[PDB]
RNA sequence: GAUGUGUGCU
DNA sequence: TCTGAATCTCTTCCAGCACACATCAGGACGC
DNA sequence: GCGTCCTTCGGAAGAGATTCAGA
């Protein structure tokens, strides 16, 4: 490829080539003059040097380079490794009628739907565009055609809504792990730059929307759509292929809706009062006559297919609360009440899933997933779940626990120094004491938090579980665990090591107060294994999956 | 007092503890190294001067001729760095240096000289550095990394554990050189020594023994003691130390002087060696049996007829001992050969050796080196003196020779650079030892163990090698001379040295493009430590231990600043106080601590001293006399902290900022975020791009105004004075009488760099900061640069964030941010970004320029002038033309698709030999009228000054102040005064104006001639139009957003004023973050940070109450003083009462916007002094107010975190990363479509993808990804006809991929092919 | 092991786009071995429907039409 | 087209 | 002193997608 | 300016070559 100027790009085959046509040109015109018998040694095996290094170079002593010392490709160099003909060109190829753009929400959306940027749908259906426009005899030749899409009309969108209608396109994040990292979604032009995703299926697709990229890709013929729509349409995908457990989950904020709006406290604005059904519960709320957490008596007709398919009512009387009553609004017919008549999290409502499929079928599980994602969007708007720096509330004895186990330690220390346990035994026994520790100090907190809540059942003190923000979002299932949340208001424990090695000393101190300036380097040390672990040992557990699809 | 910097907006710090030791020069490792790399050493230790001397004198092949160096010379630079950046040419200084050839006379080798000559000669051309440390290098900046890097010397190794698969740990000691060849000693698993040279092939040390002119009776005195058996009446008895009895079994019974000590089988323990100490005995029995398993160290031959009866090294039995008491050698000397301790290791490498003397062992050497060759004597001796003993192919450097010296434990740390035999006998007696139990081996990634090469060391190792090359061109040249016409610039040429120092500074592994995105960008950059490189390691022979944060890096390698992915732990920060020692290591101040005083001299200990002393922390209370209040303080003594006694202490840490980087300490908070948060949240922090109007952060950390004065990037004022004249693009400061010098006075102009483009098409652009007549210090900021305010380094803006679910719109992490911050304009940012178009005279005739484009109409030419170029000013969108270029037969430069802007510059570079256009002769015309009018109007500014300091002079000794107005200013400087020192000055003063006037006017022609200059180009270019576009790209879905603490976030909706949350006073919230980000990622700092940012506007809102209507400076004085006095003990103490009722209205005017708070990095505010400065104000304590729902008007049925969060702009735009394609371009060799944004190509469906659609049973749908719209050719166009065809139907046939796969099988002698 | 399955399969296309491809080709050429295109991988690399979904059914058409 | 460096999300 | 067991030595492998920047491409010597 | 040309340094695993030892 000539470059700027008189100069050529640098060829590594065809600098081979010269180097072995030289070689051979010499050896020729040396073997009709009849040259000295060490001469043409030499020179047979300076070729048989250059044959060797244009055909697998560097498979002898030494690789010869190009320039600044570095080995050029040869032969077999363009053929074999992760950059050859193979595993670059042929397992996996660039594609035409394909694009790339960064994430947002969309929560308004449904499970068959994306947002596509109304100005890369008519570059990706640009084709498909002119098909219609020189149909529709707009124009009537292809440059004309061409123009008209570049200029940008105001008749080419309805074009492109034309034909963008029913085409679903393949969304695609840069890691496709499993099957469920493509997917295809009925497109919904919208105005922006970027791909709007549904919430539902960021699980799958394991994509958060803090700056990570989709690509997108047109299924161009009817076979090609049509396996879109029945194979790999995001309605169709609801079931991991590992296991049977759904994977469309309600995650970390409509698990924090369901959660906020099916509990109860021991008070309400209006808590003995007895409903007519869930209408009643959800104007009652609405109109703020009653609170989301009362304990009242709703009547709901509950239907049952313990027939051969035939869904009998039932109607009675049941305790719940009036949040528990709207979301059975939302229920489809078929489902037992004994389902949200609890504090859902988000196994709860996962398994809620799982069970509506396996009673009612596939278009009822996804029109039920999509109005709990709204549902659970509206009333965790409508709460206010904040997190403050009261809400971390630290417990009034860790300090009591961190005493006892430094007095231990300090018992295993004159232990050691006298020689009752070796420098190898001393580090188990250390490590487990503080761990013990830590968990001490851990359930202490846990139970300073999950159960502070004294609250009057209109008459004297009672307890209840807590409505502690970190507590409901850690109970809930939303975003956290007990180790998180530990490292917030109770310890933050010990780390470990690159290596593997669990640190010798404890850090005392939680993310509620400070951490010394010797803490906080004790901590580096498990922060940059953590962060040193993905992006140096991923490529063995890529490298474990790539030669396990490549065996089977 | 405060500074008039200071005392304009005055933030509160929260800083418990006080500062001994203010924050150094942050850029000052470059500016150091350079410097030494640059100027003159009289002593010749380090720099050019230290280049030339090892190299220089240069002689023939003992041809009676010398060449050798005298002096050196910087030359002027021809452009300097603006005009270098906006050309493209290194900035640069021609290197003059004084040579000196020198011939002697015949049959003299120390006589007189035929003659001596000499002159300058222009050799190389070294890039200069500017003000900030960087380099320009191509009109593009680059800085040149730091490397971190083993030091040279020799460094025992353990190799230990998965070698030989036993569990057996191997030694080794590596003699690592600055310059020349490893000598690498190993051991082997039946414990032999073997060298290794080079890496290359194991062969015995005793090779090299006897290469060192060794006998082996001589290596037995060096590796080992003698025991000696002596000749008696009978018996053969032994000489014995008890010493050597220790830790063994007793091979019979023990006696001596008769009575028996020790009886057969028992051990000897420690009383029965101090048993026989006191009995002070040297002679016991010994069995003839025993000695059967002993070596004998010399060699004995017989005294009778001379034969040899054993050699050196050969075990000894009953016949050799028989043979040997018949000869007659009375005394027989053994190796004390202990099992453990003493082992014969030696003794077991002479025995697998197989050489015999210096010769043989020569010839083994040089045929381990070069191989294929028939060795004979003279080429081996040669090779192995050249291999560790010349200075030419082997050089220790200083550092190298005091780490070789220091871990032999010797005295000198001076010495030669060459090995001797010496040293590697000490190496291989320590690795010996450290085989036996004595010693041990030490750590790589101890700082005490590598050093840093600045940018000084590596520039001077090139230049090195560029002079080496040099001299070897002239000693192939220096013999063949034609004496007498020979001057000292025709054998030196300047292509070599030129040569590797632009491979050096322009394409390497640390000569990085410089990250320049605002101020935090380059100063990280700048105080960068690579461990990557040349002469470093590799990502992918890196292990896990490299990366890991060693207990070292206190206080000279920052923890958590290190990027992310395929380098973590290779590219360390450096630290705040972190230094450079004398030799390259880094080193930390330490406060020097007495009996019981914490004194204030600060101590630079290295990482090796570090492990010496017991060093306290920071945060320990003092009170008031440098006495720790406690008995027991947490110290650190070696590598483990421990709680240490007040007396046993002798250090103490300067202050809490020492172990955090520079980028790192700007996080408010930083104690209380995760460090993988705090890792990101500085990531992030350099990655912000500047805003429209800077705005400060409320919540700091002190920091702030270092960085923003010491990046450069404000113009910060030389000399205090009074502003004369601020202009938006220039300031002139009036210079007080007391730092005006008496000759050349004048005054300075400070030049502000307006509207230009930076290294990430980013705005840098300056802005004054002063006003009119208004008094400025030295050393305060004048102008700020881009993402400051008032000499304060703020990258983002202060958002009203709330912590809470808003219907799914902040589901992930996305932000929903109100029409608001939109409307007003916070994160709208500028990016200049340039095109280029050059016409390349190709075949078929050149190219052309002219406005007349074909097949085009007037609507795209109507932007264009005559000349073809586009007018300055115009609002080019997407695809408009704006260098109507046509190529023989258009292929015009054209605005890329989806970018508005503006055109701000047009820059027409022409060859010379072609003649000129009128636009690049307008350009030039303009262009020359400013630069005649810039120069004559600092001439008038500077010359007005000087004439106004004639008039000051004048008033002293009889001034006539009513003729002085009348009389004309030519004739000012020789009026009323005697004949005194005044008059003197009067004269001087006239001179220096008239010296004004003539550089004045040579300046002019010279910048005449330089503009109407040739510029010379590429070759092949005509001439090249390079047009700035400027776009304002405002916020929109889908851009990053971020905070301080790895709180990263992408914008999903722009909603509008009325549908976000408000408080009960109607405020509407600005931004609305998702709480659940705050548990999971325990990045707890960014809610205190919303805390504190929100008691800080409440501050703000009260003295904006209070000033709005306008009450009396009594009232704004009370509150401010309250609100800068709380706290429990702050050591801030700022008292108003000294402020002049002005200086205190200028500061509650900017505190109208929010008190600014500064939090240290470790010694930051308490939850109770957050609380306290909300009750301050009339804000709830909690943090949480009510918010009512923007369109339903109900309450959120919570109280909800509300406050003002600092959220930044990273600078990954969605504009920026949105793409599509269509069909095409594709590639060459493989009918591929293209890859990349820039180039328009497709996104790659890589292999992992393609088991995606296998999982699913997507057949057709694979079928045409690999086929369809890729490799294959004939369907894809076949598919495209289809497709606008109104048929989707697909007529596949092979890809083109695997015909070329084919055909490079087939290249081989491999025949693959299809069958039917 | 995962590796010397995938490595020993009867297919030597499959075998040299996954690990060893010099030693693979070797063997190959040596042994003169004759690739069916029987599995996934093979199709993908040659251009055709995978036989593994909505391509099952064509590649049984054609096996028994043969 | 390949190198070298920096960077984003996993 | 022949043949399994052990050791030595050579070989091949080390995740995915994407973005930005610069530099190279024969450079020495004859003409 | 045109223009023809002739360093060393990770690390686990596996295979195939020596090399041992041991009956
Ligand atoms: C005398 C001076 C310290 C003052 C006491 C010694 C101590 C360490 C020495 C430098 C280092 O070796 C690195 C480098 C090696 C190169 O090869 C030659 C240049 C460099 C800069 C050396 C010059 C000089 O020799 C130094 C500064
Ligand atoms: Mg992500």
């Amino acid at each position: 490829v000539p470059l700027d100027g008189g100069r050529f790009a640098t060829s590594d085959l065809n600098d081979l080539y010269r180097r072995v046509i030289n070689r051979n040109n010499r050896l020729k015109r040396l073997l009709d003059l009849a040259a000295p018998d060490i001469i043409v040694r030499n020179e047979k095996r300076m070729l048989q040097e250059a044959v060797d290094a244009l055909l697998d170079n560097g498979r002898r002593g030494r690789a010869i380079t190009g320039s600044n010392k570095r080995p050029l490709k040869s032969l077999a160099d363009m053929i074999k490794g992760k950059q050859g003909r193979f595993r670059q060109n042929l397992l996996g190829k660039r594609v035409d009628y394909s694009g790339r753009s960064v994430i947002t929400v969309g929560p308004y959306l449904r499970l068959h739907q994306c947002g596509l940027p109304k100005k890369m749908a008519l570059e990706l259906f640009k084709p498909f565009i002119y098909g219609k426009l020189e149909l529709r005899g707009l124009a009537t030749t292809i440059k004309a055609a061409k123009k008209m899409v570049e200029r940008e009309e105001a008749v080419v969108w309805d074009i492109l809504d034309e034909v963008i209608r029913e085409h679903p396109v393949l969304l695609n994040r840069a890691p496709t792990l499993h099957r469920l990292g493509i997917q295809a979604f009925e497109p919904v032009l919208i105005e922006g730059k970027a791909i709007q995703l549904h919430p539902l299926v960021c699980a799958a697709y394991n994509a958060d929307f803090d700056g990570d990229q989709m690509a997108v890709h047109v299924p161009l013929t009817l076979e090609a759509q049509l396996e879109a729509r029945a194979l790999m349409m995001s309605t169709n995908n609801i079931l991991s292929p590992a296991n049977g457990e759904p994977i469309i989950v309600p995650s970390q904020d409509v698990v924090l809706g369901l959660y906020y709006m099916t509990r109860d406290c021991v008070n309400a604005k209006g808590e003995g009062m007895v409903l007519t059904g869930p209408k009643e519960a959800e104007r009652l709320y609405r109109s703020g006559l009653a609170s989301l957490h009362a304990r009242v008596k709703v009547r709901i007709t509950e239907y049952e297919k313990d027939a051969n398919g035939e869904l009998v009512a039932k109607t009675s009387l049941k305790d719940t609360t009036v949040g528990r009553a709207i979301l059975w609004m939302i229920v489809p017919k078929g489902l037992p009440y004994s389902i949200v008549n609890q504090a859902l999290g988000k196994k709860a409502i996962s398994k809620m899933l799982n069970t509506c499929y396996r009673i009612l079928g596939l278009k009822p599980t996804v029109i039920f997933a999509d109005q709990i994602m709204y549902t659970g969007f509206a009333y965790a708007a409508r709460s206010g779940a904040s997190v403050g720096i009261d809400d971390m509330v630290i417990p009034e004895k860790k300090h009591e626990i961190i005493s006892e186990a430094e007095a231990e330690v300090a018992e295993i220390q004159e232990q050691f120094q006298s020689g009752l346990v070796t420098a190898g035994e001393r580090y188990n026994k250390v490590i487990d004491i503080w761990a013990a520790a830590n968990d001490r100090v851990s359930k202490a907190m846990m139970d300073n938090l999950q159960t502070e809540t004294v609250i009057n059942r209109d008459g004297q003190e009672e307890k209840q579980v807590s409505f502690n923000s970190i507590y409901m979002m850690a109970d809930s299932g939303a975003r956290g665990s007990a180790a998180q949340i530990r490292q917030l208001a109770g310890m933050r424990g010990l780390m470990a090591k690159p290596d593997g090695s669990i640190i010798e000393t404890p850090i005392t101190a939680n993310f509620r107060e400070g951490l010394n300036v010797l803490q906080y380097f004790i901590s580096t040390h498990g922060a940059r294994k953590g962060l040193a672990d993905t992006a140096l040992k991923t490529a063995n557990s890529g490298y474990l999956t790539r030669r396990l699809v490549d065996v089977a | 007092v405060y500074s008039y910097t200071e005392k304009k907006r005055i933030r509160k710090d929260f800083g418990k503890r006080p500062q001994v030791l203010d924050v150094p020069y942050l850029l000052s490792i470059q500016l150091d190294s350079f410097q030494k790399f640059i100027e003159q050493d009289p002593e010749g230790q380090y720099g050019l001067e230290a280049a030339f001397r090892s190299v220089f004198p240069i002689q023939s092949y003992s041809g009676n001729s010398e060449l050798q160096y005298v002096s050196y010379r910087l030359g002027e630079p021809v452009f300097d760095v603006q005009e270098c950046q906006i050309r493209g040419v290194t900035y640069s200084a021609p290197l003059r240096v004084k040579l000196r050839l020198v011939i002697y006379e015949r049959e003299a080798p120390e006589g007189t000289v035929k003659d001596i000559k000499e002159q300058e000669v222009y050799m190389g051309e070294i890039p200069l550095m500017t003000d900030n440390g960087t380099f320009v290098i191509n009109g593009t900046e680059r800085v040149i990394v730091s490397q971190l890097h083993r030091s040279p010397g020799v460094f025992f190794d353990s190799d230990k554990g998965k070698t030989h698969s036993s569990g057996k740990v191997l030694y080794n000691a590596r003699i690592i050189p600055y310059r020349g060849s490893w000598l690498d000693f190993e051991f082997d698993p039946k414990d032999n020594l073997f060298v290794r040279i080079d890496r290359r092939r194991k062969l015995p040390a005793t090779i090299i023994l006897r290469a060192l002119n060794y006998t082996t009776e001589q290596i037995l005195d060096l590796f080992f003691e003698k025991v000696i058996f002596e000749i008696r009446d009978n018996k053969l008895q032994m000489e014995l130390v008890p010493e050597r009895l220790r830790g063994e079994t007793a091979s019979f019974d023990i006696e001596a002087n008769g009575k028996v000590y020790v009886e057969k089988g028992r051990r000897i323990t420690a009383r029965h060696i101090r048993q026989l100490e006191k009995d002070d005995v040297k002679l016991i029995e010994v069995p003839v049996e025993y000695i059967a398993g002993k070596v004998v160290a010399k060699d004995y031959i017989d005294e009778s007829t001379g034969e040899l009866i054993c050699a050196a090294n050969m075990e000894l039995s009953l016949d050799l001992l028989a043979k040997l008491s018949q000869s007659g050698h009375k005394r027989i000397e053994t190796l004390f050969t202990n099992d453990l301790d003493h082992g014969p290791y030696i003794s077991e490498t002479l025995r697998v050796d197989p050489t015999n003397d210096r010769l043989s062992a020569l010839v083994e050497i040089y045929r381990m080196m070069r191989p294929g060759e028939p060795p004979t004597r003279e080429a081996a001796e040669s090779l192995f003196e050249n291999l560790f003993f010349s200075e030419d192919r082997y050089d220790l450097s200083a550092v190298g020779r005091m780490k070789f010296n220091r871990s032999l434990l010797r005295e000198e740390i001076e010495g030669s650079g060459i090995l001797s035999k010496d040293d590697i006998i000490d190496v291989m007696k320590k690795l010996i030892d450290i085989r036996n139990g004595k010693g041990e081996v030490d750590d790589i990634d101890h700082l005490g163990n590598r050093r840093i090469r600045s940018v000084g060391e590596m520039a001077e190792n090139q230049f090195r090698v560029g002079l080496v090359r040099v001299e070897r061109a002239v000693k192939e040249r220096l013999s063949l001379g034609d004496l007498d016409t020979l001057m000292p610039q025709d054998m030196i040429n300047a292509k070599p040295i030129s040569a590797a120092v632009k491979e050096f500074f322009g394409s390497s592994q640390l000569s990085q493009f410089m990250d320049q995105n605002n101020p935090l960008s380059e100063i990280t950059h700048k105080r960068r430590i690579s461990a990557l490189g040349p002469g470093g390691l590799t990502r992918e022979r890196a292990g896990f231990e490299v990366r890991d944060v060693h207990p070292t890096h206190y206080g000279r390698v920052c923890p958590i600043e290190t990027p992310e992915g395929p380098n973590i732990g290779l590219i360390n920060s450096l630290s705040v106080y972190a230094q450079t020692n004398e030799y390259g290591f880094l080193e930390t101040p330490y406060r020097k601590v007495t009996d019981g005083v914490v004194t204030d001299e600060i101590h630079y200990l290295s990482a090796i001293e570090e492990g010496n002393y017991v060093i306290a922390q920071a945060n320990s209370n003092l009170d008031e006399e440098g006495h720790f209040v406690e008995d027991l303080v947490t110290c650190r003594s070696k590598g483990e902290s421990s709680l240490f006694s007040r007396d046993q202490v002798d250090y103490m840490d300067v202050s809490t900022q020492q172990v955090v980087s520079v980028g790192a300490s700007l996080i408010p908070f930083l104690e209380h975020d995760d460090a993988n948060r705090a890792l990101m949240g500085a990531n992030m922090q350099r990655q912000a791009v500047p805003t429209l109007r800077a705005d400060k952060p409320l919540v700091g950390t002190g920091m702030e105004r270092a960085v923003a004065v010491d990046s450069g990037v404000t113009a910060v004022a030389k000399r205090g004075g009074v502003v004369q004249y601020v202009d938006a693009s220039r300031i002139v400061i009036k210079v007080n009488e007391d730092e005006m010098y008496p000759g050349e006075a004048g005054i300075d102009i400070y030049n502000l760099t307006k509207y230009t483009r930076s290294n990430q098409n980013t705005c840098i652009n300056q802005m004054p900061c002063v006003s009119l007549g208004e008094p400025v210090e030295r050393g305060d900021v004048l102008a700020d640069g881009p993402s400051t305010d008032l000499g304060e380094l703020a990258l983002g803006q202060n958002m009203r964030v709330a912590f809470m679910p808003w219907n799914g719109y902040n589901f992930e992490d996305s932000i929903l941010v109100s029409e608001r911050v939109v409307q007003e304009d916070r994160f709208t940012t500028i990016h200049i970004q340039e095109l280029a178009c050059v016409s390349r005279d190709t075949k078929l005739g050149p190219e052309e320029i002219t406005a007349d484009i074909p097949n085009v109409g007037e609507a795209a030419l109507s932007k264009l002038d005559e000349s073809g170029i586009v007018y300055i000013g115009a609002e080019v969108t997407g695809g408009d033309i704006l260098v109507g270029k046509v190529t023989p037969k258009d292929s015009s430069l054209r605005v890329p698709n989806g970018v508005s802007g503006t055109v701000i510059d047009v820059q027409v570079f022409t060859r010379d030999g072609v003649e000129k256009d009128k636009r690049a002769l307008e350009i030039e015309e303009m262009q020359l009228k400013q630069a005649k009018k810039d120069l004559s109007e600092e001439l008038q500014i500077l010359e007005a000054g000087l004439f106004s300091r004639i008039r000051a002079v004048l008033v002293a000794g009889g001034v006539e102040a009513e003729k002085l107005d009348k009389l004309p200013r030519d004739r000012w400087l020789e009026l009323g005064l005697t004949d005194e020192e005044k008059q003197n000055q009067l004269e001087q003063l006239a001179e220096q104006y008239d010296e004004l006037k003539h550089e004045f006017e040579k300046k002019l022609e010279a910048k005449r001639r330089k503009i109407t200059q040739g510029d010379d180009l590429a070759p092949g270019v005509l001439k090249i139009v390079k047009v700035y576009l400027a776009v304002k790209r405002r916020i929109q879905p889908g851009d990053k957003m971020a905070g301080r603490h790895g709180n990263k976030g992408v914008i999903s909706k722009i909603n509008p004023i009325e549908d976000m949350p408000y408080d009960e006073n109607g405020t509407p919230v600005d931004i609305v973050l998702n709480p659940l980000g705050v548990p999971s990622r325990m990045n707890i700092g960014q809610i205190l940070e919303t805390h504190l940012g929100m008691a800080a506007k409440g501050i703000g809102d009260k003295i904006n109450a209070m000033l709005k209507q306008q009450q009396e400076v009594a009232k704004l004085r009370e509150f401010i003083q309250r609100a800068y006095d709380l706290g429990a003990d702050v050591r801030q103490k700022v008292d108003l009462s000294t402020f002049s009722d002005e200086e205190v209205m200028r500061l509650a005017e900017n505190l109208r916007k929010g008190m600014p708070i500064a939090t240290p990095v470790f010694d930051g505010a308490k939850e109770a002094e957050i609380k306290e400065l909300l009750k301050l104000g009339d804000l709830p304590t909690s943090g949480q107010i009510r918010l009512y729902d923007g369109r339903t008007g109900e309450q959120f049925e919570r109280p909800v975190t509300v406050g003002y969060m600092y959220m930044l702009k990273l600078n990954h735009l969605v504009d920026d990363k949105m793409h599509a394609r269509s069909t095409g371009s594709y590639s060459l060799v493989t009918q591929q479509p293209l890859g990349g944004k820039a180039q328009f190509g497709g996104q790659r469906f890589g292999e992992m993808e393609v088991w995606a659609l296998e999982a699913y049973g997507a057949a057709y749908t694979l079928q045409e990804m690999l086929t369809v719209k890729s490799d294959d050719v004939n369907g894809r166009t076949k598919m495209y006809k289809n497709i606008v065809d109104g048929n989707h139907q697909m007529e596949p046939g092979m890809p083109e991929s695997f015909n070329v796969l084919l055909k490079e099988i087939r290249s081989l002698g491999i025949n693959i092919e299809l069958e039917d | 092991g995962i590796t010397k399955a995938s490595l020993a399969t009867e297919s030597f296309i499959s075998a040299a786009s996954f690990q060893e491809t010099t030693r693979v080709l070797t063997e190959a050429a040596v042994a003169g071995k004759r690739d069916e295109l029987r599995g996934l991988k093979e199709n993908v690399i040659v251009g055709r429907l995978i036989p593994a979904g909505t391509g099952y059914a064509y590649h049984q058409d054609r096996m028994r039409r043969r």
